């Protein structure tokens, strides 16, 4: 009944956010599966058309899913791109909320790199969580992807490479519970707060929880208060106790950082493959998740 | 090598055995005829054919109703611009199979149709429907006897019958041909120009794609035989039109063996390029040969090469067996590469003691024959 | 649109067919001979033959049989032509008036008809009840012989044995017998049907069905008192009358197949056999029962097509390859052993598979030379106009292409010659030829069982003394296919340059061929240069100071450097493989076997080859020339030409890229070369000049008229046709006619100059029925227009 770009025929829902919903769809020509997101022309919250662009400019890069089309059908705006497997928090789930130093290792080397390949393209994501990483399906079963480009800023001019202004009293882009300590403070985000969070994704895979999860509030402004306070009266080793060394090493590295700073992403991989190497674990492409389906 | 030849032919998963006719309709040669054609159908269609279809829309059920209570025959335009839909040749198309379904509260019509005769468009009619007429002139199929018929000695007349396949082609040669000496050229040059010759070194390479025998699967016939290796040779639309062109089954022999020896790689439409497979991938998994015209579950007709080996190939997704043209193997979609462009499908098993394990069936439309090293194309006769 | 005549200026030689009987007179021995559209009438004295009458058929004579019905006083003659008329002819003289009337005639051909494998059998039942005739493959059609039966009405018998070999009517039977040879999947088999004229079908035949020799192909029926058949193999000759059966295998039969045949004795007790090689055979039959068969070897003839005995040991050896001949044989005389003798020889110019045209002598009147015969009749033909002045050169092996050479004097012929493998590992000759017994020789430098081997070469032929200077011997399987003669580039030599083909029974397609180009210059040849190409080199034309060389699909441009040596200038890539090169100016005409006939131009601002137009109508084409720049002459199957058109003013470019059809005609020949010349002394009603050679000996000249000259001739045909008596009533227009078993056209574009010219040998009150609209009016326009040739 509801084909798009003339070719893509919409099986089911599979997905949500902001903007609309994410459907399956079958390339009637040949049986291809893809994903379609659909978003209303007059929407609340438009960022397809962003995304369709932004895609254009990050294509080529391991891990950036692949744009078949973006248009329009109906009152809608679509686009559609590869389907992709679940994300970390699908399989976080699947493996009872619990993943092991050996799958926390393997994921940290590849969530470091598409992180970098977006930064190296001029753009910081600012919505880093484990919803975003998904798997690829197939071929790319081992392949994590960061996806979900709406919130994605430009941090410096293309050939100048000048850094955007230093500024603060902005209100917070993204989910509260990984937001660096500075994105809650109001000031401007830059690639230090994508690899802060980054180490906070890192830390809930770690731990269960995360010491500001359980905070409930009325309204999101409290909720947001009393998460903010808490990530800054908790020091990194307080929040890291327990766990290997590089963990702290790696959230203090990022707070660390200046504003206009590039991350020294080669250090950060380093730190998780020496204790990879360690640990006396192999990059076998053995999660945890592939083990439950063993 | 153990799957059933005779499984892929059946068309089985378009469901219940169809209604079947027994009648047969053709058209005197060189008479001017109005044919319709059906508005969606892309394939250039070789006479003998079998060609499968799907039909959705309310105007082409109707069409088909109609055609079913008439003549039963249709027009497969063979498209130069696919485009702005231009055709100087087609082919008559033979419905011998039907099925009516209610599927979904909306009216289905499921179709099996034959070529059956070659012919020249002299006129496009599109009416007020929406649905087209071709007015269209039969191409007569040219017969020419024996090349040695008008040079032949009365007194060798009794010796024209005859009785180590090498040896016995030698002394063919050598009887058959025996007043070449009375003209301009030797025997060798006849034998080129000699049907049985011709289909001799044919079926060569067609026992070097399936294991079955000449003796039944194949017609003694040379103008169905030619048109038999016609339908199942991979090429692009603009040699398939030029091989439609062809009136006499000596030269469509000929021009069959030449592009069966010349172009040896099969790349990708797209890039030109990208290489996919050879010739000495190809392999027969169906009676009809290596290439036949299935239909997907949205009308969407592919004439399916079948082949052991195929590189520069990207597969999406994970395997299907839903709506598989090759009953007991799964589907994966195949995509070049380079292009992304969809070449075709990997079949594999799904039973651990079926042969072959794995093979690719690409769709004609998205291959185009090269020939090795470099030089441009021709088709010879 | 064209306006083309055409006209024989030698009638065909070749001999299809011959017969004995009582024709003329019942008193009279006659020799009936065919050779194709003639009839020649001869009686036969204790001196030789004298000629009674020589008639023109409009037909090819497919069967020539005479027979003795009841009531007839002499022989009458059945005639079947290859566009099936059928007729029965009788001789009438009163005083010095002779007339071959019509008894009977009619068309037998089916609408349905599969023409069979062996061709057209055509036989006579011994008590003249039945013409039977195998023409379709299935069937046996059956011509009652009455006199109310003047249509020749014809009935069919289906039959069952699909692949008859040959079949006879059997002798001493109360109903007609027909004894026939017959393959299925078992083998070879002699089976007999008895034939019921009034149930119209086959009852089962006097004696069972007897398997045979695999190679079994000639039946013979023996006369009474033997009765029964011969049967005729490639090892065995054996005979069958029921229960009696008597096998021979004579080894002196081996060597070659027996393919032709003669009774000599009235009662069977002796024949003369004939071999694909020459060699003739007396089969002797010892005697109520035949006792014993045997084979003597007489000696050697001309390869015979047809024998006949005619009396006192005096054979006629009818000859298609080489010259016929009347033989002595000297059978008794048991103190000298068995030779043959030849009394007479008549010149047989068939096949001509090549020839050209030189001013030899008088350096205005042209003299042709052909390529004549086949193996040890092969021979040169010098032909002059006196009659028509025939000289012949005996090679002993086939001449192939012939061209010649003004700076030196000489002929360049490429022959061929079969050679038996070795035991030590080589070929032996089977005897000198041309090509072995040239005074200078040479052989082309190599690289890297009793089975015939063909070798080529190039002679070099003395113009004066037609002597075989030279005779280059080409490489092992080499194939020479095309030689030219002419000067290229800057340089002043005049070259002789072969393009061959490397020929290998397991390669169907030729990958490898040769262009050598040659210098006969102060007494000796030499090899100048020697180009490899990557395929058969089918013709070469010197096209303005290049060599345009035709490699399989490909057309090559060579320019022929300072250095000696030829340099690839540009290459055309076909549709079609090259096998017919001509050029006029800058135009040139490919063509191959299948009619597909294209046109190029040399673009030299460009250095590449331009398509002007093609026609692509699949049938078989033997030969092709240029007439002018928009006229291009074809012959092609069912022994037709045809003229093909182009038009370089038309406004569209759909039209200008199109051959367009415009002349058709049934020549009753199969022509191998056309040739631009004529043999008459250099105002005109006609314009140009295309000699023909065909495969039975005829040559024929086409010129083009005037619409004006086109449409008098035209109706004056119309008119020809309703006063002349066509012998077997055959239609003009119907023989005419363009013919293909699949199509049958009118002729056009086309004037039959040999009906044209017959008006000159009708009476004077035919001669005005003609001209009622003056009869010496025409007779001056129809002698300026036998003037041409
Ligand atoms: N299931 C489905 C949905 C939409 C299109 C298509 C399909 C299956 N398919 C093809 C795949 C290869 C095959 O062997 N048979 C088919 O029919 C399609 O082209
Ligand atoms: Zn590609």
């Amino acid at each position: 009944e509801f084909i798009v770009g003339g070719k893509y025929k919409l099986v089911r829902k599979i997905g949500s956010g902001s903007f609309g919903d994410i459907y399956l769809a079958i390339n009637i020509t040949n049986g291809e599966e893809v994903a379609v997101k659909l978003e209303s022309q007059k929407a609340r919250h438009p960022q397809l058309l962003y995304e369709s662009k932004l895609y254009k400019i990050l294509q080529g890069g391991v891990g950036i899913p692949h744009i078949r089309w973006y248009g329009q059908e109906k009152d809608y705006n679509v686009l559609v791109m590869d389907l992709l497997g679940p994300s970390l928090e699908d399989l976080f789930n699947f493996c009872s909320r619990r993943f092991t130093m050996k799958t926390v290792l393997m994921l940290a080397d590849q969530m470091i790199s598409r992180i970098e390949y977006v930064h190296t393209k001029n753009f910081i994501h600012r919505d880093i969580k484990p919803d975003n990483f998904l798997m690829g399906i197939g071929r790319h079963c081992n392949k994590l992807f960061l996806i979900d480009f709406g919130l994605a800023k430009k941090y410096r001019d293309n050939r100048t490479r000048q850094h955007i202004p230093y500024r603060e009293d902005k209100n917070l882009t993204g989910t509260a519970r990984y937001a660096s300590i500075n994105a809650h403070l109001g000031i401007e985000q830059s690639r230090r707060d994508d690899m802060e969070s980054l180490g906070y994704v890192l830390m809930y895979f770690n731990r269960t929880s995360l010491p500001w999860q359980g905070l409930k509030a009325a309204t999101k402004k409290q909720k947001y208060e009393k998460i903010s306070e808490k990530k800054m009266s908790t020091p990194v080793e307080v929040l890291c106790k327990g766990f290997p060394a590089e963990f702290a090493m790696y959230l203090n590295y990022c707070r660390g950082l200046r504003f206009e700073e590039a991350p020294d992403y080669m250090y950060l991989r380093q730190l998780f493959r020496i204790l990879f190497r360690t640990l006396n674990h192999q990059y076998d492409y053995t999660f945890d998740w592939t083990m439950l389906k063993q | 090598i153990n799957f059933d030849t005779s499984l892929p032919t059946s068309h089985t998963y378009l469901g219940a055995d169809m209604e079947e006719f027994h009648g047969r309709t053709l058209h005197d040669d060189d008479s001017c005829q109005v044919i319709p054609v059906l508005p969606q159908v892309m394939m250039i269609l070789i006479p003998g054919q079998t060609l499968p279809l799907q039909l959705f829309h309310p105007q082409e059920v109707s069409m088909v109703r109609n055609l079913i209570q008439k003549d039963r025959t249709f027009a497969v335009l063979a498209y130069s611009n696919v485009q702005e839909r231009e055709a100087q040749f087609g082919t008559t198309a033979e419905i011998y199979a039907y099925r009516e379904e209610q599927d979904f509260g909306i009216e289905i019509v499921k179709v099996k149709a034959i070529g059956r005769q070659r012919f020249k468009v002299l006129e496009l009619r599109t009416q007020s429907d929406g649905i087209q007429q071709a007015k269209v002139q039969i191409l007569p199929e040219c017969v020419l006897p024996s090349t040695m018929s008008a040079v032949q000695l009365e007194s060798l007349n009794k010796c024209q019958i005859f009785p180590c396949s090498y040896k016995w082609w030698q002394k063919y040669q050598k009887r058959k041909f025996h007043c070449a000496n009375l003209t301009s050229w030797p025997r060798w040059l006849y034998s080129l120009y000699d049907a049985e010759t011709l289909m001799d070194r044919i079926k060569k390479q067609l026992r070097e794609w399936d294991e079955n025998l000449k003796d039944d699967s194949l017609p003694s016939n040379p103008i169905d035989f030619s048109y038999r290796v016609a339908a199942c040779l991979p090429i692009d639309d603009v040699l398939r039109i030029q091989l439609l062109k062809i009136g006499s089954a000596i030269q469509r022999l000929r021009c069959e063996l030449d592009i069966m020896n010349k172009c040896t790689s099969l790349c990708c439409k797209q890039c030109q390029e990208t290489e996919i497979t050879t010739k000495n991938e190809i392999f027969s998994l169906s009676l009809c040969g290596p290439m036949a015209a299935y239909v997907n579950p949205h009308g969407y007709v592919h004439e399916t090469l079948t082949v052991y080996k195929a590189c520069n190939l990207n597969l999406i997704g994970r395997p299907s067996t839903e709506h598989s043209w090759f009953p007991g193997y799964a589907w994966t979609v195949a995509q070049c590469k380079i292009c992304a462009s969809h070449i075709g499908w990997k079949f594999t098993a799904t039973k651990k003691d079926m042969s072959p394990q794995k093979f690719w069936g690409l769709t004609r439309s998205a291959l185009l024959p090269t020939i090795p090293d470099t030089e441009d194309e021709i088709s010879p006769d | 649109m064209s306006y083309n005549y055409v006209v024989t200026a030698q009638k065909p030689t070749a001999v299809n067919g011959c017969v004995t009987g009582h024709f003329t007179s019942a008193e009279d021995l006659n020799l009936l001979i065919a050779k194709n559209t003639r009839l020649e009438i001869y009686v036969v004295t204790a001196e030789g033959l004298r000629p009674v009458k020589e008639v023109g058929m409009y037909g090819k004579i497919a069967v020539m049989e005479l027979f003795r019905p009841k009531g007839e006083s002499k022989d009458l003659l059945f005639i079947l032509t290859a566009k099936y008329n059928a007729c029965i002819l009788e001789y009438k003289q009163s005083g010095e008036s002779i007339d071959i009337i019509t008894r009977a005639h009619g068309n037998v051909q089916d609408r349905i008809g599969r023409p069979s494998e062996t061709g057209i059998i055509g036989i006579i039942d011994p008590e003249c009840r039945m013409i039977g005739l195998r023409l379709y493959d299935g069937l046996f059609k059956v011509i009652p012989l009455d006199r109310d039966n003047k249509e020749l009405k014809a009935f069919n018998i289906r039959l069952e044995e699909l692949h008859v070999i040959d079949v006879k009517f059997l002798y001493g039977c109360q109903a007609p017998t027909i004894c026939f040879v017959y393959q299925d999947p078992q083998g070879r088999h002699v089976k007999t049907y008895e034939v019921s004229l009034r149930e119209k079908e086959f009852n089962k035949g006097p004696w069972k069905q007897e398997n045979v020799e695999a190679e079994a192909s000639m039946v013979i029926a023996v006369p009474e008192p033997f009765g029964g058949a011969i049967i005729i193999g490639q090892e065995s000759i054996t005979y069958h009358n029921g229960d009696k059966y008597l096998a021979i295998a004579p080894p002196i039969i081996k060597q070659s197949t027996i393919v032709c045949h003669n009774r000599v004795d009235p009662n069977g007790s002796r024949y003369l056999l004939g071999d694909m090689e020459g060699r003739l055979f007396m089969l002797l039959l010892e005697k109520v029962t035949l006792k014993d068969l045997r084979v003597e070897l007489l000696g050697e003839t001309s390869i015979a097509e047809c024998l006949t005995y005619l009396d006192n040991g005096v054979v006629f050896v009818g000859s298609r390859l080489g010259d016929s001949q009347l033989v002595k044989l000297n059978v008794d005389s048991n103190e000298q052993g068995s030779y043959v003798v030849a009394m007479e020889t008549f010149t047989n110019l068939g096949p001509i598979v090549d020839m050209c045209v030189v001013d030899l002598e008088r350096q205005g009147q042209g003299q042709l030379v052909t390529c004549s015969g086949a193996f040890k009749e092969g021979s040169l033909r010098i032909i002059r106009n006196g009659k028509l002045h025939i000289r012949t050169v005996p090679l002993y092996e086939s001449p192939r292409k012939i061209c010649y050479q003004e700076v030196s004097q000489c002929f360049g012929v490429l022959s061929s010659r079969i050679e038996v493998q070795d035991t030590s590992g080589g070929t032996t000759a089977l005897r000198p030829s041309a090509s072995t017994q040239a005074l200078s020789s040479s052989v082309s430098s190599s690289k890297l069982f009793g089975e015939e081997v063909e070798v080529h070469n190039l002679l070099i032929i003395d113009q004066h003394t037609f002597e075989v200077l030279h005779a280059h011997q080409f490489l092992q399987n080499e194939y020479a296919l095309s030689l030219v003669s002419c000067k290229l580039g800057k340089d002043p030599n005049t070259y002789f340059i072969v393009g061959t083909a490397m020929v290998y029974p397991e390669e169907a397609e030729p990958k490898q061929g040769r262009i050598v180009v040659f210098q006969y210059s102060d007494g000796k040849l030499q090899t100048v240069a020697e180009k490899e190409v990557k395929g058969a080199v089918y013709s070469m034309v010197e096209f303005n100071g290049k060599l345009l060389a035709s490699i399989n699909s490909t057309v090559r441009l060579y320019e022929w450097t300072t250095e000696k040596e030829l340099r690839t200038e540009c290459n055309h890539y076909n549709n079609i493989m090259a096998l017919y090169l001509k050029t006029k100016g800058d135009f040139i005409l490919v063509g191959d076997l299948m009619r597909s006939v294209l046109l190029l131009a040399y673009k030299p601002m460009e250095g590449n080859f331009e398509e002007i137009a093609r026609d692509f109508n699949p049938n078989w084409m033997s030969a092709v020339e240029i007439l002018d720049d928009d006229n291009f002459l074809g012959a092609e199957n069912a022994f037709n030409l045809f003229v093909c058109q182009k038009d370089s003013a038309a406004t569209t470019d759909e039209e200008r890229q199109h051959l367009q059809e415009v002349g058709l005609f049934h020549l009753g020949e199969f022509v191998n070369v056309f040739c631009h010349g004529s043999l008459v002394m250099q105002s005109t009603p006609t314009q140009g000049s295309v000699l023909f050679g065909t495969v039975n000996g005829m040559i024929g000249l086409v010129t083009s008229l005037s619409e004006s000259w086109y449409n008098l001739l035209l109706d004056m045909q119309n008119r020809l046709n309703k006063v002349i008596k066509s012998v077997g009533k055959i239609e003009h227009s119907f023989w005419r006619s363009f013919h293909t078993e699949r199509k049958t056209e009118p002729a056009t574009g086309f004037i039959d100059g040999d009906l044209i010219e017959s008006f000159l040998d009708i009476s004077r009150p035919k001669m005005q029925e003609v001209v009622a609209n003056t009869a010496d009016d025409l007779i001056k326009v129809v002698e300026e227009l036998t003037r041409i040739h």
